[PDB]
DNA sequence: AAAACGACGGCCAGTGCCATAC
DNA sequence: AGGTATGGCACTGGCCGTCGTTTT
């Protein structure tokens, strides 16, 4: 129907007529004039409709009697045979361990009796897979267990065996472990314990078309059963408020906590000296059969915890939609040329010369300083009066000739009295005294010579050291800077009689009379703490983004450079080198914290014979080129939400201006004749938040105020959710997106109070916290009815809250349970902003692994040629030979729609809004980026995409340019 | 103000020479003035081999040529400047004496067409170089000829003569790879001088159009009255050398991968008298500034032209005599730079003696005493730092190579 | 003929077969050296630094310009810096034609500039300043390496770079550090020979009068000179200074004394040519000395998995530079001939060793070496090639 | 001439703060 | 009652080792 009640447009006629039956329900007119009598105390029954235009498809043929029906049957046929591999492992009866480890290269079999033979394969239909990785060598896979339902396996790498003066440092798939069979059911499943890392060794993981393999991880159940917050991580350690119940049925994760818990028994013994990550390749040959032994005793116990946690999870997370969208989450796979290298290096240099010019001014200020020393005329500094100015004494043990004749006696005489002279080493002490003349601070900031990474002069030195802000002589508003030991950095105020070691009094009132000259108490802003106990002076914090409680801990962070260009913060060495300082630190931030895992990342390039024809057969293939691929090591479940968690490229930043390592992700690149095609979802957590809302109060679209404004507000007209609350208070549009963004994750008073103190600087607190007060009744009301009611979100947090309170929490649309770590039986009201929290993010993922079971069934279903890429949360890419990126992106869209109706419909709302039944655009690129025209110029590759690499821009396209592309078939015909 | 003060140092330590009215601004950036002093000598050979080291050591294929100082042979008429000329060839419209009168213009054509030239540039000779140079490498196209020397330059009772020394790299890249060898080659120079600047911000860069409408590049130093420029980069494509080499194209080629191209010239020249300047600038100059009064050239360490000062304290003259003997042996032995400070009788004390050998950028002072004798330790002052330290003297020596050696990587 | 053939294929030398002949490189009007011969050059250069100049408290680098300016004195033939613009500068009006023809002659010889000739006038006109850095102490020297330019025989230019040392001396003891100078420069000329008995040494006498010293090297054809010493005594200062000699004292035996001055210079493309010739004397092999050869040693690759090979190449041609040795990258040639051609192109660039990397280095680590002189070849372990060859440089050094 | 001990510098785990992502 | 994760550097205290001074 072109509208429903309420008069919001609606899905289209034959789309709901293909997605929905006729049959229908009415809402009812008391829920209709309950709706509408609460949109008029708003103000919002008058509409600013824009009809949008309409749309048909033929959809792909769904089955049963409803979407969840169809979406069952879907998820079933995927995970079936995994399943089954999966049944296998829980009643398989192990022989005993094998009694000594074979030694030959390659995989061996062994029998009872503990004969080893030599066999190509595992040719197993499910393992238990462990490797090992000498750390020294760098990332080749060293040696494995594996246990079948009937067999011991191990397997020992070639460098291990043979000896060689070197080895290519470049990886092939030739040094991988070989594991898939050539071309039974055969749908390999394979466990382990944080199993991505065992995957990331496998040599026919890396081949461009796919491969029928799939992996669970017991790391990842057990975060789905009894994983612990991250806040309840540190009570645990600590405890090895007031509930306590919980501790007994939760632990961490590392492999050994996890077998106490689920088996019990005798505990597991870690090796003591650590080989495989402090020793050296002599040491595994050496110890070979204890490291053997321990590598097949972790293995066992993996497969004793696996038996435990099966029937646990499929209890606690039933629906089939989610055991199919983790086992999708794990195939992620990332396309990389030799371009990387060359990133690699000109991020590296661009790095290097910028820390050598901040270092080089940092180290003439600290050589300069040294001259303070006579006459003790540093007591008079204000700063550096407080360092360590002590020598340390050096320690013992208790005429007119002519040419000349005999140059050659001369020369004799003066090397032996030199070689006489030299020989008195033997009354040294034996260690090297470091620097006893040059005084304690500055010793400190040189390395000894004994390091092989010396250098001359004071090179340790870094902004982020205390005493680089003393000798740049920081001044904040015409004040010295001090560091107080409990509060952090702050400012010294002169002029205080009564105390309230020779600078207190007199230097500093000297510099801020000159300061006033150049233009109770006079100051005002975290108040003088008169626990720092500074004679003279008063002292005052510098205040902090998160207000007056925390600390700051360096005045080098970014949050203080608007006050650098404003004048407040000074330097004295003069005007161009404080801001300069800043400016580096901002461009070097990330590279500085990153460099080493991005650098460390394991490539493997694929040969000339395992390419595909499509590449190889193409204008744009080039030889002498590389092409290869990075795995990343993604855990499929790592959060209490069920998020996935990856060290590096889940936090990977966006190319920025100014910002040295940004293009990271720009480098991940479509081979010849291949593309990226992805989407991200619009405003996804409102939308869900509203729905909910919606469904709570009367089972329409757009019942509740919070709706209509998520769906109607048009920002040209003052209807908005940002402009709605900068209309009840004044504040700015800007400020109300902060404060709305706060409130949904649960903020209240303190947190508004607080930030409209930031604000404005006018207001009292009376005033600030009676603002806060109005805000707060006019955005979700009163706590209760009598002596949450009459708000515009009033009845999104009722649902909310009453789904946290139930004894068993479940995500309202898949039935996942949270985990028994917070159910209210172990947790009475302990972590409840975390709770209410897991409602929301939990949907987010069901949303995640609906999508992701949607687009594998159509790939499937119309032979598309493509793969999955990569997701990060709240987007997912597939890559796709360039044949088939216009039909992708339909399935992206019809993948979109089925996903938002399937939502509505668990919540028992028949209908869908058509404003959002589809991706504002879908993108086909060659690289990944934020958007799809951005050229990435970095401080580190300033010519940007187009002229270095000649990657050009790209296509993003609505659903109606996808429509004139296809004529609305996913068919290879067109 | 501060420029004097600089310019009385440079004078009286002898970097510079000659008279203050031959040191003015104009005199000094010309290159007209008298010549430098000794130190001034040994700093720009140190000069010149960091530039040797980082542009041909390395560098697998740019080999070293060796163009002449003047062009022999036949001219195009019309060039303005001087010509080697002489009063003995003079004769050749002299073969009747009473010949006079405005008729001479004709001589004109005889001095411009049989009179040879003094070089303006090193590229010209270079060029003349590239067929017979082009087999070291067996063709293969990336390749380089490098040099250094003096170019003499017309300035302007009518005229002068300019001396400059001078240092260029023609490199020959196949044509598509031309800009990408730009910014590469831009990227590297301008890193290479700042990695020698203490205030690496003085120097800069911008991007130029030549006449012709060819890219190229300019390097920059600012000088306290204004930048200056220090060297200069084009894309000269292929024109210079057709016009070197009519005729059949089949000996210019080169091998680019398979396929044979004629190469795009890039050309590279900076000037090293003004970068000897530069960085006695740089070297050289708020209660840390307002109250450190002392003057000192931080010149660095690869760059500055004396190391180690040698001195004696007061005791047996012939032990001590001979131990320092011994030292400054051993030191030259391993290319270490010394001053015979304990040759000359010892009139000042040591204040003095610190304060000369500061305005002199000497690194290291050693000091041998009585004590010496029995212990075998020896004083050491830093430059930098003006603190003293004890060393064992059989240590010394890979001491400072350890300090100079790991200059190179600070 | 030989010798020059070989030199010109293997670019010591520069030009073409035509331009090559031997009167041509004597007289310094050759097209040119090729790059191995400006590596020689500098070779020679610095040992005859490090054996003059370094080891003497009281020797100083000076800096004499290329050319002198203002007013010359008449009657010499010789080159002059005149231009055709002040041709037209000189008839600021047409009427000056008056006699000009012969006039014009006088007044280019009058006022005009001049090429250096030598290096002693450079170094004369800096002895009154240089006197305040000995704290006058009358006895230092002062030396520079330099190109000067002569007339040669419609003349034309030789350029010839010459190392020039002046020494100042009390009078009293002149002729003995005349005799201490002769013995040490033909010391430094008879170390690196290979038969030094064809370096010799002559009296000579000037036409006033004064003493001097003549070396030479006996070529194939003849002796051909190569340096010369003079004791000048003290009539180019006194010229180059009248009036009040009391600025040109310095200190002898406590006493202001007007210093006696000693003249030496060595012409180095002389010695570069002589070396060649002594370094050839059926195997053909040029002999040259390990502290002057100019190329140390080459690199190649044996049979199979090149982009293996290369990288430890690499390797190793980088750790040889580190540390200051110079090397030949053969084995970016693919080593496409036969051995006995590439052992041939070596022997003839004079390169000391040949090192041979294979796939047996990348299983053991063995590499072969070959030495020039012995023709002899070893296994040796890759690892300790670099310390072998800085002993036996210094193993040459040192002898 | 083996044995006792005291002071000091080197090594690591733990706490605090800032920087990335959605 | 602002949510969930990753990771870096700077700094502090506690501990074992060994080399030099006071000793059987």
């Amino acid at each position: 129907l072109r509208h429903n009640p309420l008069d919001i447009q609606m899905l289209s006629r034959g789309l709901h007529e293909q997605i929905f039956g006729q049959g229908g329900e009415m809402p009812g007119e008391a829920a209709v004039r309950r709706s509408v009598e609460h949109l008029q105390k708003h103000g919002l029954w008058g509409q600013p409709a824009v009809p949008l235009p309409d749309v048909e498809l033929r959809l792909p043929p769904l089955y049963g009697d409803n979407l969840d029906q169809h979406f069952r049957l879907l998820a079933q046929k995927q995970s079936l045979p995994y399943l089954e591999a999966a049944n296998l492992l829980l009643q398989a009866q192990l022989p005993p361990k094998p009694p000594a480890w074979a030694w030959a290269e390659g995989w061996t079999r062994y029998g009872p009796e503990g004969e080893a033979v030599p066999v190509a394969i595992p040719e197993e239909r499910a393992l238990v897979f462990d490797v090992e990785v000498c750390l020294a060598e760098g990332t080749c896979p060293t040696l494995a267990v594996a246990i079948s339902p009937s067999a011991w396996y191990s397997w020992c790498s070639q460098r291990l065996v043979e000896e060689r003066y070197s080895w290519t440092s470049q990886l092939s798939p030739a040094d991988l472990i070989p594991l898939e069979v050539p071309t039974d059911w055969q749908e390999q499943l394979v466990v382990g314990h944080n199993v991505s890392f065992d995957r990331a060794h496998i040599r026919e993981q890396y081949l461009i078309q796919g491969s029928r393999m799939r992996f669970l991880d017991t790391m990842s159940m057990h975060m789905a059963i009894s994983g612990l917050s991250s806040f309840q991580r540190s009570l645990w350690i600590a405890a090895k408020i007031s509930s306590w119940d919980w501790l007994d049925i939760s632990s961490v994760n590392s492999l050994a906590e996890v077998h106490r818990l689920y088996v019990g028994g005798p505990p597991l013994e870690k090796e003591p000296r650590e080989l495989f990550v402090k020793g050296t390749m002599k040491d595994i040959r050496e110890n070979f059969q204890d490291l053997m032994q321990y590598c097949a005793q972790d293995v066992w116990a993996t497969h004793e915890v696996f038996q435990q946690q099966l029937p646990l999870f499929l209890e606690r997370c039933p629906h089939p939609v989610t055991l199919a969208g983790m086992l999708e989450m794990g195939v992620s796979y990332l396309p990389v040329n030799q371009n990387w290298e060359r990133y690699l290096a000109e991020a590296q240099g661009t790095y290097e010369e910028l820390q050598r010019e901040m270092k080089k001014s940092l180290m003439d200020l600290a050589n300069d300083a040294c001259q303070l020393l006579s006459g003790e005329r540093y007591k008079e500094d204000p700063w550096l009066w407080d360092l360590e100015w002590d020598l340390q004494e050096f320690k013992q043990k208790k005429l007119g000739p002519c040419s000349e004749e005999e140059e050659f006696q001369q020369d004799v005489m003066a090397r032996a009295c030199l070689q006489k002279l030299k020989g008195t080493t033997e009354l040294l002490p034996k260690r090297p005294q470091h620097l006893p003349g040059h005084p304690g601070w500055y010793r400190k900031l040189c390395p000894r010579l004994d390091d092989p990474a010396w250098t001359p002069g004071p090179s340790l030195l870094s902004l982020q050291m205390r005493v680089t802000p003393k000798l740049m002589a920081l001044t904040w508003d015409g004040f010295p800077l001090h560091y107080s030991e409990r509060h952090g950095w702050g400012y010294l105020v002169p002029g205080r009689r009564d105390n309230l070691v020779v600078c207190p009094y007199r230097a500093i009132e000297s510099l801020y009379r000159k300061h006033c000259l150049e233009q109770p108490s006079y100051h005002h802003g975290n108040g003088p703490y008169n626990d720092v106990d500074i004679p003279g002076c008063w002292f005052f914090k510098l205040p902090h983004k998160d207000g007056n409680s925390c600390n700051v801990g360096s005045p080098f962070a970014k949050d203080f450079l608007p006050k650098m260009e404003d004048g407040t913060l000074q330097a004295g060495p003069g005007g161009a080198s404080g801001p300069r300082a800043l400016e580096i630190n901002k461009m070097i931030s990330f590279w500085r914290n990153a460099h080493k895992r991005i650098s460390s990342q394991m490539v493997v390039w694929l040969p000339r014979s395992a390419l595909p024809r499509a590449v190889i057969r193409h204008p744009d293939y080039d030889e002498e080129g590389l092409y290869g691929a990075i795995l990343p090591q993604v855990v499929t479940a790592g959060t209490i939400t069920r998020r996935a968690v990856e060290p590096t490229w889940l936090t990977a930043s966006n190319a920025r201006p100014d910002r040295v390592g940004s293009e990271l992700k720009a480098m991940v690149q479509a081979p010849p004749g291949y593309t990226l095609v992805g989407a991200d979802v619009d405003s996804q957590e409102l939308w869900i938040a509203a729905v909910l809302g919606d469904a709570h109060f009367a089972g329409m679209h757009g019942c509740t105020a919070f709706g209509w404004m998520t769906l109607q507000g048009r920002k040209s007209r003052g209807t908005d959710l940002h402009s709605k609350t900068a209309t009840t208070v004044g504040i700015s549009r800007e400020h109300a997106k902060i404060f709305n963004y706060g409130r949904i994750y649960g903020a209240g008073q303190p947190f508004a109070e607080r930030l409209l103190m930031q604000f404005n600087h006018r207001l009292t607190q009376q005033e600030a916290a009676e603002k806060a007060q109005q805000m707060y009744a006019a955005t979700k009301g009163l706590r209760w009815y009598r002596l949450w009611k009459g708000g515009t979100e009033s009845e999104m947090f009722n649902k909310l809250e009453s789904i946290a309170t139930s004894d068993i929490p479940r995500t309202p649309v898949l039935g996942c349970c949270i985990s028994r770590a917070l159910e209210p039986s172990a947790v009475q009201e302990e972590f409840m902003t975390s709770r209410v929290n897991w409602v929301v993010q939990s949907s987010a993922v069901d949303y995640l692994h609906l999508m992701l079971v949607a687009m594998k069934w159509l790939f499937e279903e119309f032979a598309i040629d493509g793969r999955f890429c990569i997701s990060i949360h709240d987007e997912v890419r597939y890559l796709v030979r360039e044949e088939d990126r216009y039909r992708a992106a339909l399935a992206l869209q019809i993948t979109n729609l089925l996903t938002r109706c399937m939502f509505a419909y668990k919540l028992g709302l028949n209908d869908l809004p058509q404003s959002v039944a589809f991706f504002s655009a879908v993108d086909i690129d060659r690289c990944l980026r934020k958007e799809v025209t951005m050229d990435c110029k970095t401080p580190s590759n300033p010519t940007g995409m187009e002229r270095r690499y000649g990657i050009p821009q790209g296509e993003a396209l609505d659903i109606y340019q996808i429509i004139e592309l296809t004529k609305g078939s996913l068919e290879k015909r067109s | 103000e501060g420029s004097e003060a600089l310019l009385e140092i440079c004078q009286r330590r002898h970097f510079l020479s000659g008279s203050k009215q031959q040191l003015s601004r104009d005199s000094l950036l010309s290159g007209c003035h008298p010549g430098f002093g000794p130190l001034g000598v040994e700093l720009r050979k140190n000069l010149a081999a960091e530039w040797w080291t980082s542009v041909v050591v390395f560098r697998e294929q740019v080999f070293p040529v060796d163009a002449l100082h003047h062009k022999p042979g036949p001219l195009l008429p019309g060039d303005s400047a001087f010509r080697l000329v002489s009063a003995e060839t003079l004769r050749e419209i002299l073969q009747d004496k009473e010949l006079s009168k405005e008729q001479l213009v004709a001589f004109l054509e005889n001095v411009l067409k049989t009179s040879g030239k003094l070089r303006e540039n090193l590229l010209h000779g270079a060029l003349e170089h590239y067929v017979n140079c082009l087999d070291l490498v067996n063709k293969r196209l990336p390749y380089g000829l490098a040099q250094i020397g003096v170019c003499f330059h017309p300035v302007f009772g009518v005229k002068s003569i300019g001396e400059k020394t001078e240092a260029s790299l023609v490199w020959f890249t196949p044509p598509r790879t031309s800009n990408q060898w730009l910014d590469f080659w831009l990227r590297h120079r301008l890193q290479w001088w700042r990695k020698f600047a203490m205030s690496p911000s003085n120097f800069s860069s911008s991007d130029c159009q030549d006449e012709e409408g060819r890219k190229g590049n300019k390097l920059y130093y600012n000088f306290p009255w204004g930048k200056e420029l220090i060297e200069t980069l084009w894309n000269l494509g292929d024109h210079e050398l057709l016009h070197m080499y009519p005729g059949n194209v089949s000996k210019l080629h080169g091998r680019d991968g398979r396929k044979n191209v004629v190469p795009c010239v890039l050309s590279v020249n900076g000037d090293l008298d003004r970068g000897m300047l530069a960085y006695l600038y740089d070297s050289f100059q708020f209660t840390r500034k307002k109250n450190l009064h002392r003057k000192v050239l931080k010149l660095h360490p690869c760059l500055a032209p004396i190391k180690v000062a040698l001195d004696v304290g007061r005791g047996p003259t012939l032990e001590l005599r001979q131990v320092c003997q011994g030292l400054f042996n051993e030191l030259l032995e391993n290319g270490i730079s010394v001053w015979p400070g304990y040759l000359e009788t010892m009139q000042s004390s040591l204040e003095q003696l610190y304060s000369k050998y500061d305005e002199m950028s000497i690194l290291f002072t050693v000091l041998v005493t009585e004590t010496t004798l029995e212990n075998g330790l020896i004083h050491l002052r830093s430059r930098d730092t003006t603190m003293k330290e004890m060393m064992h003297i059989s240590k010394l020596k890979d001491f400072l190579i350890k300090y100079i050696s790991s200059a190179k990587n600070v």
